[PDB]
């Protein structure tokens, strides 16, 4: 986080707002409420409180704007720039401008307006662009249908003003750094060419091409997956990779969800519905065998039959030899199977059933 | 003494940050088939 | 008289280029017998 | 009296939004032949 130079805050810590004028995109109360809950985000964490003055000025003063309007900062049309505020202090002190030449929506659609807004906000209330990618104060759009404050913006803010009153103390969701021993996943796949592994809202993009990891919200791809995935696999054969979250999945086509899910793991696979949900999963080379474990048993699937092998609930103890009784994350590369489990990384070889390597879960990467 | 006049504007903002580099494209589907 | 209004912010910067386009897909494997 | 002097410059205007995910690149070409059939 970064404390906007100057260090520009409020005295006052009872403030208020004014939406001087509205977007004809939505309808005014939907847009009382996007701003209204926004200002929330961040009362919710400070001593901080926003009162909402109809008329008059308040020491935010909220517009919507086209291109250029008496104010130096002019938009640029559709796109790009969506929206700026100022640091606080008097008059268009602590102020926000909403590029109107945008679509404000209250969906998933692009531009949603409460999301873009609790970031405006952030400027308003004296923090400035953070450099951790899954801060709400980075200098980007994402939206995964839910906005919060991360960690990282809540440490920012508490600096400026201090804690909530509130007895419990709210807290928020924290970046994984890719080179650091303790990193654990939640899902591995190959999707064409490249190896993504999954952490919360977060995916490392390992490129043959290339020799930086990219670390990321999975939303930059694909907006509609659900929120901290347990499983992923490719299927070569039909360019598709599978995510799975508790007893449904999702197949991704590169980069559109397809049609038709989120779908159950039941009907559309056949496990019994003791297996409330995937642990991880890996797919043949070209064989079209994926193996779905589940706690200490694991299942083959094969893909061109559309159905589960004969008698499968076999436990992974036995056909996987070391591994172990839990995986958190699987996927082949090389002929090699690569387990992870915790921190720890196996290389397991299918062709002799032995564990060649053990290693760092984060090993892949440039550490 | 009377206050004095406005300052000028602050210096031109940073340019955004560039995107990120686009997904693979799909696998080319199979060659033809053999000559018998 | 007061060393004075601080002075309006300065403008915004320009959005940056979009994202470079990715490879060409990995070839198809070789066909059927 | 006397009209005091000039205040300070201006905040930096805020930096740029960043750019926007690139366009997935394009197919890979056709696989090579298939080994020969029957004789
Ligand atoms: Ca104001
Ligand atoms: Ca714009
Ligand atoms: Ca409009
Ligand atoms: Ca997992
Ligand atoms: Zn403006
Ligand atoms: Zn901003």
């Amino acid at each position: 986080f970064v404390l906007t130079e100057g260090n520009p805050r409020w005295e006052q810590t009872h403030l208020t707002y004014r939406i001087e004028n509205y977007t004809p995109d939505l309808p005014r109360a939907d847009v009382d409420h996007a701003i209204e809950k926004a200002f929330q985000l961040w009362s919710n964490v400070t001593p901080l409180t926003f009162t909402k003055v109809s008329e008059g000025q308040a020491d935010i003063m909220i517009s919507f704007v086209r291109g250029d309007h008496r104010d130096n900062s002019p938009f640029d049309g559709p796109g790009g720039n969506l929206a700026h505020a100022f640091q606080p202090g008097p008059g268009i002190g602590g102020d926000a401008h909403f590029d109107e030449d945008e679509r404000w929506t209250n969906n998933f659609r692009e531009y949603n307006l409460h999301r873009v807004a609790a970031h405006a906000l952030g400027h308003s209330l004296g923090l400035s662009h953070s450099t951790d990618i899954g801060a709400l104060m980075y200098p980007s759009y994402t939206f995964s249908g839910d906005v919060q404050l991360a960690q990282d913006d809540i440490d920012g803010i508490q600096a400026i003003y201090g804690r909530s009153q509130n007895p419990v103390q709210p807290i928020g969701p924290q970046t994984p750094k890719a080179c650091d021993s303790k990193l654990t996943f939640d899902a591995i796949t190959t999707i064409r060419g490249e190896v993504m592994f999954f952490k919360d809202r977060f995916y490392m993009r390992t490129n043959p091409f290339y020799p930086e990891v990219e670390l990321n919200f999975i939303s930059v791809f694909w907006p509609q997956l659900p929120n901290g995935l347990e499983a992923a696999y490719e299927f070569a054969d039909r360019d598709e990779v599978r995510f799975f979250k508790g007893n449904k999945y999702w197949a991704v086509q590169g980069q559109n969800v397809l049609h038709g899910y989120p779908k159950d793991i039941y009907s559309s696979f056949g496990f019994p519905r003791t297996v409330k949900h995937i642990d991880a999963a890996l797919s043949e080379e070209n064989t079209g065998k994926t193996y779905f474990f589940v706690a200490n048993k694991y299942w083959r699937y094969d893909e061109y039959k559309r159905s589960m092998d004969p008698g499968y609930p076999k436990m992974i103890a036995h056909d996987f030899p070391g591994i172990g009784h839990k995986v958190d994350a699987v996927f082949m590369k090389d002929g090699f199977f690569y387990f992870f489990h915790g921190t720890r990384q196996y290389k397991f070889d299918p062709k002799t059933k032995r564990i060649l390597t053990l290693q760092k879960a984060n090993s892949w990467f440039n550490c | 003494g009377p206050p004095g006049p406005p300052g000028p504007p602050g210096p031109q903002g940073l340019a955004g940050q560039r995107g990120i580099v686009g997904l693979p494209g799909q696998r080319g589907e199979r060659g033809p088939p053999g000559p018998p």
